[PDB]
């Protein structure tokens, strides 16, 4: 059995691997979209650059107004690729833990089998080591010396 | 349209850990072979039966008595001195 | 989620406040003591 | 190296992932000790039988 | 695109930060020492 249930393991653990990989690129796909709210957000503050200038207030006021709506989504979006920063490092150490914890129980496995053939081998010696005295093959001789 | 693509974009992240707890438990239920269950039950069977053999050769071959082991380690003492007595004596 | 989680505290229990203090606790002396030799092998 | 040019703090975080492998270095250590003794019993055994 | 980069770092992880400090820090000296020398060889 223990080489046919591990067997299953292995399909497991790419199980975790393969799909695992997708919840950092859902992470980091957000994070490009952040540097794009941000990039519109720097180019409006570019544009307020531009609006200060010449002692015209009234337009700089107006564009740092249309900003908040996306520092907003800055701030929102923002608040969230912190947040999912734990869980993709805390599921990362489970499986480094979790593998580092399979191959030592194949590693284990193997020395398990080197004992469980120990009595097998070591008894079919013994149960022949059993011909002496008033037993089988001495039993014999016992009988052939009595005859 | 923001709330829409919010909710799908939320959608995969949720597939993310809905995967985690069949990840997980696929692997927990594994670990679960340990102690008195399943795999290691086998072995802690398999154990019992190798302490089970083990008896066997102990009744038709007994192991070395207290008495043997005073005896061979005394006998030992001068099997090494005795000898080492006449091999130092020998070319002292 | 929050169900099969809960299976593996069980199978595979979860550290205890004992533990915590002794792996930080014995994290101190395990960072102090190797920097103890490390700070006096080439002071 | 990282306590050259008198700067510690990294030498501390150095120092501090290899606990880590430390832990296994011991753990395994201990299995390499404990497993020499079933090895020469057993060749024992075979020598015996 | 993104979904199969992050494959390879699975397989195989980025340099992390502490790599950062201990490359760049090393590669200071790496510069620092060798033109120590060659300042000195023929200063």
């Amino acid at each position: 059995l223990l080489e046919r249930l591990l067997g299953e393991m292995e399909l497991e653990l790419i199980e975790l691997r393969r799909a695992l990989a997708q919840t950092i690129a859902t992470f980091k796909s957000t994070e490009r979209q952040r540097d794009a709210q941000q990039l519109i957000a720097q180019r409006w503050y570019e544009k307020a650059q531009a609006a200060l200038d010449r002692g015209n207030e009234q337009l700089a006021r107006e564009a740092l107004g249309q900003r908040q709506s996306y520092q907003s989504h800055t701030e929102a979006l923002g608040k969230s690729l912190g947040e999912q920063r734990a869980l993709v490092e805390q599921v990362r150490g489970q499986l480094q833990k979790l593998e580092r914890k399979y191959l030592e129980l194949k590693s284990q496995k193997n020395l398990y089998l080197a004992r469980l053939k120990s009595a097998i081998a070591a008894q079919k010696i013994e149960e022949i080591a059993g011909n002496l005295d008033n037993a089988s093959a001495s039993s014999l001789f016992e009988r052939i010396e009595t005859k | 349209e923001r709330k829409y693509l919010e909710l799908k974009s939320q959608k995969n992240l949720y597939l993310a850990r809905l995967k985690s707890a069949i990840a997980a438990q696929k692997i927990e239920e594994i670990a679960g072979n340990l102690d008195n269950a399943s795999a290691s039950s086998l072995f802690e069977r398999i154990e019992t039966k190798i302490l089970e053999l083990e008896a066997e050769r102990e009744l038709l071959n007994p192991p070395p008595s207290p008495l043997d082991k005073k005896f061979e380690q005394w006998e030992e003492q001068q099997a090494v001195e005795a000898t080492l007595a006449a091999m130092k004596a020998r070319r002292s």
